[PDB]
């Protein structure tokens, strides 16, 4: 006996993956849809985190300038 | 009839697994990563980018509050 345990891990891992993808919330999606929606979500989040990190770098540069204006007075 | 359509879903699912695997840095083109590893590592990676998004929004919020504090201090000094 080794095959039914392995496909039961697949099934549980599909459910966990599905539950982590916000667009799949409350949807009994197919296996293909779970995979495709998770792929798309990863690409969406990577871009969104990159944009946030760039905004943070901008704010650090603005704040460093402001603090220099403050210290100059 | 259902046998040819069955293999077509199996082929599309296999391509779906590879496309997901190609998105995970730890698994990127790891040719032999089994299905349950791709699922588990994709879940872990997804949770990491959600945690990262929360961290950056928090960092960004603090920096914006610091910016407004600094602008207020600058204006106070210029008017004192």
């Amino acid at each position: 006996a080794l095959e039914r345990k392995r496909r039961d891990h697949i099934k549980d891992s599909f459910h966990s993956l599905r539950d982590s993808v916000p667009s799949l919330q409350g949807e009994k999606a197919s296996r293909a849809q779970i995979l495709d929606k998770a792929t798309e979500y990863i690409q969406y989040m990577r871009r969104k985190n990159h944009t946030h990190q760039q905004d943070i770098d901008d704010l650090k540069r603005q704040n460093a300038l402001l603090e220099q204006q403050v210290r100059a007075l | 009839t259902h046998n040819v359509l069955e293999r077509q879903r199996r082929n599309e699912l296999k391509r779906s697994f590879f496309a997901l695997r190609d998105q995970i840095p730890e698994l990127e083109n790891n040719e032999k990563a089994p299905k349950v590893v791709i699922l588990k590592k994709a879940t872990a990676y997804i949770l990491s980018v959600q945690a990262e998004e929360q961290k950056l929004i928090s960092e960004e919020d603090l920096l914006r509050k610091r910016r407004e504090q600094l602008k207020h201090k600058l204006e106070q000094l210029r008017n004192s």
